[PDB]
RNA sequence: AUAUUGGCGAGAGACCGAUAGCGAACAAGUACAGUGAUGGAAAGAUGAAAAGAACUUUGAAAAGAGAGUGAAAAAGUACGUGAAAUUGUUGAAAGGGAAGGGCAUUUGAUCAGA
RNA sequence: GUCGAAUUUGGGUAUAGGGGCGAAAGACUAAUCGAACCAUCUAGUAGCUGGUUCCUGCCGAAGUUUCCCUCAGGAUAGCAG
RNA sequence: AGAACUGGCGAUGCGGGAUGAACCGAACGUAGAGUUAAGGUGCCGGAAUACACGCUCAUCAGACACCACAAAAGGUGUUAG
RNA sequence: GCCCUGAAAAUGGAUGGCGCUCAAGCGUGUUACCUAUACUCUACCGUCAGGGUUGAUAUGAUGCCCUGACGAGUAGGCAGGCGUGGAGGUCAGUGACGAAGCCUAGACCGUAAGGUCGGGUCGAACGGCCUCUAGUGCAGAUCUUGGUGGUAGUAGCAAAUAUUCAAAUGAGAACUUUGAAGACUGAAGUGGGGAAAGGUUCCACGUCAACAGCAGUUGGACGUGGGUUAGUCGAUCCUAAGA
RNA sequence: GUGAACAGCCUCUAGUUGAUAGAAUAAUGUAGAUAAGGGAAGUCGGCAAAAUAGAUCCGUAACUUCGGGAUAAGGAUUGGC
RNA sequence: AGAACUGGUACGGACAAGGGGAAUCUGACUGUCUAAUUAAAACAUAGCAUUGCGAUGGUCAGAAAGUGAUGUUGACGCAAU
RNA sequence: CUAUCUAGCGAAACCACAGCCAAGGGAACGGGCUUGGCAGAAUCAGCGGGGAAAGAAGACCCUGUUGAGCUUGACUCUAGU
RNA sequence: GCGUUGGAUUGUUCACCCACUAAUAGGGAACGUGAGCUGGGUUUAGACCGUCGUGAGACAGGUUAGUUUUACCCUACUGAU
RNA sequence: UUGGCGGAAAGGCCUUGGGUGCUUGCUGGCGAAUUGCAAUGUCAUUUUGCGUGGGGAUAAAUCAUUUGUAUACGACUUAGA
């Protein structure tokens, strides 16, 4: 018999599986189509998720009865240092899909780039690499012939940046190597471009702008086994329930006789690739440029650090993109923005944000301070200092 | 007397059992099979790091849902167990067979576990109390373990 | 003269041969169960003779490896022989969600016949 | 729920199976109750269910007639050896 | 659901109807050779992508009896009257 | 006539599938081709029938030979044979120089029931033939007894707040002893005694093959012993319901 | 000792430290709880849970067999010195 | 019993410990049973009513008895409803 | 506290053989058959769609010339009176 | 393709009404789904009433109370080697 | 050996120059037998090992500890000369 009750499914079916990622770092399974007559750049980065805050702007939004007036909006912090430039990767088009023809290496990496192709970096040898940088001996003859193979095909080009994850508080120290697919016309100009900028840091301020909307592509953060109840959100069963009620109470008719991929099951949760769209950027402070959390309304000399650090992460002392909003993965985790693949015009995107305000007290707590100066000048004299 | 099929050198061998020995004949079997074949000595050592947890059994045949640890990769398997019991008396024959070797005038330093074998010995029986007053077996599963250890030759 | 599944003493069998024959070939109406009336098993075989393994060695020991007794230890009191189910080791072969089978032949192994 | 009197309970004693006992449920009567347990009659009967143990060769059916307190059965004639 | 005649299945394998107790063909010792039955000759699949005259284009075409369905009524679709 | 509308059902699926469009569709005609345990011929097996052949040495006239036809089959009937326990006769049968039995992807005979041989193991009896006899053949009976599996080293060994350190003993100590600490029963106790019941579980020594669903050096276990002292405590005496 | 109290909790005498343990802390469970706003809209049904609770003082209805209802309902207070 | 002071207005501070009200059906209440699915409105109860019987009896036992229960009883009793 | 893993210990249910589907037919709902789809060792934790899962020779219905408990001027008797 | 509700009554499917809504369309999947739950109903044994029956008892007549067992196996699915 | 082209799976194609061998374009000499009258009458390519020489380069992973962006266990992410 019919449901007798029409409910939407619970769970979107276009997850599936909600299995684990098979690496830490979400692939990039798009990029922006390539539009020949734009410079070559950078179409995503690599950085990695801080913490959120919240800021104040005045909204500009015509129409809306809220319109010119102030609003709180929550913001994801992603410490972006700048990606060293050590590869480039050729695709050609094949009836099969695409395909790598052969990929050029930079003379010179550094550890941070190295420990990626070792499981157990403290007993190595280093050897990586080594034959390969004995190809720039004299001239490189290999390696311009290599470079004349990715012109002469190679319909598409991709450099193999990493992660200067030293630069950042993380103990990890093993950076993430990915590959960043260069748009704008002149292929020979994107390996001129790769070629160029081997052993060169890319910043983040080439590849990101004020007001943009780029994608957020992360592992989620992961939350092992989980019940069907939390896991898809289906109905919690009555109390009265014998054997449990956190379960799915029909998992199947009995034709067909089987359980159908549909059905809501127990398994893992979270962990998994997810490509959250539109995000807007709201800052893209230096990491050098000292009151990072300032703003044209507050002037006060503070960074972008919260009191007492960023929790579980620490202090932002790089290049750091904010978006609005929250997106897919967890504080420390590698993070990579790309463009948006389509050009969105609904005055969202377009509208242009100035901050007035960035929240920077503490989120270890129910932070009072945003400097210590503040904290000095509320509390005055203390017995252990100030 | 009478072992089991052996194809070595009875005079390069030296032989070593123990009967009716009251441990789980499964387990005894996995760490037989874990050491058949192998040096004396780096069985022993092998034996020792497993009584240690250092390394573990692989368990090939009894192995279904016991559990999964990293220690199998050395040995292509997920399943692998620490079966100290079966370990130590294993450790005893291999000694026995050691000090028969060394009784017999054998090379230590060549010689290699060439045959072992556990079987099933008679069940011990004891009774388990089930609910709505029915009564089951608690029999134990002995084993009857031999092995012969030979001196390498070519 | 006739009866006699009881008692005693005998002689026999085209009877059974230890899951059979009386329940009981054996410390059997015994062990054991039930309050009780009653119910009621399982259980024979080393070897001619213990000659039942002195002694050496390893182990805390049980035992093991030697040695030895014995016609035989492929008879070690867990014992005449010692199947099958099931199990280990070695050897051989095959294996994409069963396996097993028939017709015919390849291939490998093995083999009788003139 | 009840908890100072139609209270709870130990021991001794009485009631024994078509019997006891029952403030009554066909309840209890030694895990057995709309007739306890044990042994015997008893290898109780069953038109009903299940099983029914070696090979080959030859021949080879019937579910139809009549009757039956007969309709899951039998006898009778027919088919077959 | 119930009768009549016959043939079958039950009791029967084999070739065909993919598959099926009943249909078609044909009933069977062990084999060889040849010819066929019903059924088929694009491939699966052994056998002519054979010959010949025509019809049909279906935005749910059609494709071997039993058999696994289709009707009344309509069409300047197209063909022959 | 073909085609289309009429023509809507639920897991995704059915001219059998692929696929097929002057078809590999439909109507019709002509040939060639494919193959059934069918048909024709032959070979062999058996059955039935008709015969020939005691003129011998010819020992199987239930024998040998010729000819023709046939062979499906459940329930069922009959016939010819295979096998087992025991019995009469016979082979002056086999066997401790190895009987029976058992194992043997080793060989031979029979359509088959089965029979024979080779090898290994084994140790004391056994077999062919004519005939007699039956407690004479297993795959089933939720068959009986016994043994054995996969499940499976799996379910599980989770109530009673709780254990920890060191030393000693010991081959071996999470579990034994001692000490220290932390706790609990909190007098309607996890204390001290008793009635019913049990019967040596009491205690000591030695001691761990089995039990104490882990372990164990410990034990209500194992083996050897020791221990229950009444004129006054009870029975014994009295009677109660009752016998 | 607290306490009306042989209630619950803690302690003294006495006794025990006996339940197979070790490591992590997934789902789903068993047991114990909490939860913003709403307050039975859940469900057959307020099932389960929560709320109230001791003592002192004030006050206490319908009905009534005049005995009760009644701790009706509804309220206020409670420590230490 | 009262007062003063005192405090994060807390104070039966843990433990401990009624939810209450308006009614309807039903049994008066206390009590009893289906041990091991039914605790109830079912059974029982005091009350009420009926019946039998004055012992050479009523009711009920026993196979029978010179045998019994009520009955160590007597209608304000026993027995059956 | 489990569940999980480990050290030790260590069962039971159930088991024709076993285990991937769709359609067809079939004893009218197949794991095996037919046509297709497909299909790669060995596994762990969950889970409850399926195995017309397991637990019991259906207790509901019918049959049997099978009972039993109980009832009544069924038939035939009988203790007592 | 995507939605197709929250509730009063009633075990109910169904029905009816209140109200929101864009709409409150109809159905199957062993009348999907009990080793997923629940047990309100039906549908054991207890009990009351009405009718019927002399009675034991009967009621698609009403009412009250009334044990919902097992996955660790294979497959399927969710995850994990 | 020179140079160019070919990336869809290029792994191949085209070309300059010389050396060596055959050359059936034509004309000669020598040999075949006995594999007994046929027996595929062994001529191909596909891996692997091994020995002799020559050329070439001189690491990681897992376990264990640790981490926690992870996690039932595996696994994942880390760090440690
Ligand atoms: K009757
Ligand atoms: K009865
Ligand atoms: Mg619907
Ligand atoms: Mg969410
Ligand atoms: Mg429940
Ligand atoms: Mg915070
Ligand atoms: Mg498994
Ligand atoms: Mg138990
Ligand atoms: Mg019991
Ligand atoms: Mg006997
Ligand atoms: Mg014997
Ligand atoms: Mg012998
Ligand atoms: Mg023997
Ligand atoms: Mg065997
Ligand atoms: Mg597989
Ligand atoms: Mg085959
Ligand atoms: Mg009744
Ligand atoms: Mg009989
Ligand atoms: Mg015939
Ligand atoms: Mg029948
Ligand atoms: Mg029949
Ligand atoms: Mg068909
Ligand atoms: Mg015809
Ligand atoms: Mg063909
Ligand atoms: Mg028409
Ligand atoms: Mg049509
Ligand atoms: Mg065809
Ligand atoms: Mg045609
Ligand atoms: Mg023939
Ligand atoms: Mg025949
Ligand atoms: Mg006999
Ligand atoms: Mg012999
Ligand atoms: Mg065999
Ligand atoms: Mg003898
Ligand atoms: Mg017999
Ligand atoms: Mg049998
Ligand atoms: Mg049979
Ligand atoms: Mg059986
Ligand atoms: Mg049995
Ligand atoms: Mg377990
Ligand atoms: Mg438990
Ligand atoms: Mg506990
Ligand atoms: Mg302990
Ligand atoms: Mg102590
Ligand atoms: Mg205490
Ligand atoms: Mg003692
Ligand atoms: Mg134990
Ligand atoms: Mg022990
Ligand atoms: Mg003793
Ligand atoms: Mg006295
Ligand atoms: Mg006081
Ligand atoms: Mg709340
Ligand atoms: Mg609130
Ligand atoms: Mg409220
Ligand atoms: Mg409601
Ligand atoms: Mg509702
Ligand atoms: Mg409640
Ligand atoms: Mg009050
Ligand atoms: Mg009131
Ligand atoms: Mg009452
Ligand atoms: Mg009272
Ligand atoms: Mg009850
Ligand atoms: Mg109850
Ligand atoms: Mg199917
Ligand atoms: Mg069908
Ligand atoms: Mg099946
Ligand atoms: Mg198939
Ligand atoms: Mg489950
Ligand atoms: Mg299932
Ligand atoms: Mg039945
Ligand atoms: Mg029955
Ligand atoms: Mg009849
Ligand atoms: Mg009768
Ligand atoms: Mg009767
Ligand atoms: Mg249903
Ligand atoms: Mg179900
Ligand atoms: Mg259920
Ligand atoms: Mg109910
Ligand atoms: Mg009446
Ligand atoms: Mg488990």
């Amino acid at each position: 018999s019919h449901r007798k009750y029409e409910a939407p499914r619970h769970g979107h079916l276009g997850f599936l599986p909600r299995k684990r990622a098979a690496s830490i770092r979400a692939r990039v399974k798009a990029f922006p189509k390539d539009d020949r007559s734009k410079p070559v750049a950078l179409t995503s980065f690599l950085g990695y998720k801080a913490g959120m805050t919240t800021i104040v702007r005045d909204l500009d939004r015509p129409g809306s009865k809220f319109h010119k007036r102030e609003v709180v909006e929550a913001v994801t912090v992603v410490d972006t240092p700048p990606v060293v430039v050590v590869g480039v990767v050729g695709y050609v088009e094949t009836p099969r899909g695409l395909r790598s023809l052969t990929t050029v290496w930079a003379e010179h990496l550094s550890d941070e780039v190295k420990r990626r192709f070792y499981k157990n970096w403290y007993k190595s040898k280093k050897k990586a690499f080594t034959k390969y940088s004995a190809k720039y001996a004299q001239d490189g003859a290999g390696i311009e012939r290599e470079l004349a193979r990715i012109k002469k095909y190679a319909s598409v080009v991709r450099v193999l940046v990493h992660t200067q994850i030293r630069k950042t508080p993380l103990a990890q120290k093993k950076a993430h190597l990915a590959e960043i697919q260069l748009n704008g016309g002149s292929i020979s100009e994107k390996v001129d471009w790769a070629r160029e900028h081997f052993e060169k840091t890319v910043a983040v301020d080439s590849v990101f702008e004020q007001n943009e909307m780029i994608d957020a592509i992360a592992v989620t953060k992961g939350h092992g086994f989980e019940g069907v109840t939390h896991r898809w959100g289906t109905k919690k069963l009555p109390r009265k329930t014998h054997r449990g009620l956190r379960k799915v109470a029909c998992i199947g008719a009995w034709h067909p006789a089987h359980v159908m991929w549909s059905v809501a099951r127990a398994g893992q949760r979270g962990y998994h690739s997810r490509t959250s769209i539109n995000h807007k950027i709201y800052r893209v402070g230096k990491g050098d440029d000292e009151a990072n959390g300032a703003t044209s309304f507050d002037r006060t000399k503070k960074t972008i650090t919260p009191m007492g650090g960023f929790v579980h992460y620490g202090e932002i002392k790089n290049d750091f993109i904010m978006v609005k909003g929250c997106i897919p993965g967890n504080r420390k985790r590698i993070v990579t923005l790309r463009k948006s693949l389509y050009t969105n015009t609904s005055r969202k995107a377009l509208e242009e944000v100035s901050l007035k305000w960035i929240d920077t007290a503490s989120k270890f707590g129910k932070g009072r301070f945003q400097t210590p100066a503040e904290k000095h000048a509320f509390m005055g004299t203390l017995k252990k200092d100030l | 007397a009478r072992y089991g099929a052996t194809s070595t050198n009875p005079a390069k061998s030296a032989s070593a059992r123990g009967s009716y020995l009251r441990v789980s004949f499964k387990n005894t079997r996995e760490t037989a099979q874990a050491i058949n074949g192998w040096e004396l000595t780096k069985a022993q050592k092998y034996l020792e790091q497993v009584l240690d947890h250092q390394r573990a059994i692989p368990f090939r045949r009894f192995n279904s849902s016991i559990g999964r640890t990293a220690q199998g990769k050395e040995f292509g398997v997920t399943k692998a167990r620490w079966p100290a019991k079966s370990v130590k008396f294993v450790q005893g024959l291999l000694q026995n067979a050691a000090a028969n070797a060394e009784a017999k005038g054998l090379d230590a330093t060549k010689l290699y576990v060439s045959h072992i074998q556990v079987n099933q010995a008679p069940k011990q029986r004891r009774r388990t109390y089930r609910a709505h007053g029915r009564i089951n077996k608690y029999e134990s599963s002995p084993s009857h373990i031999e092995l012969v250890v030979t001196e390498k030759e070519e």
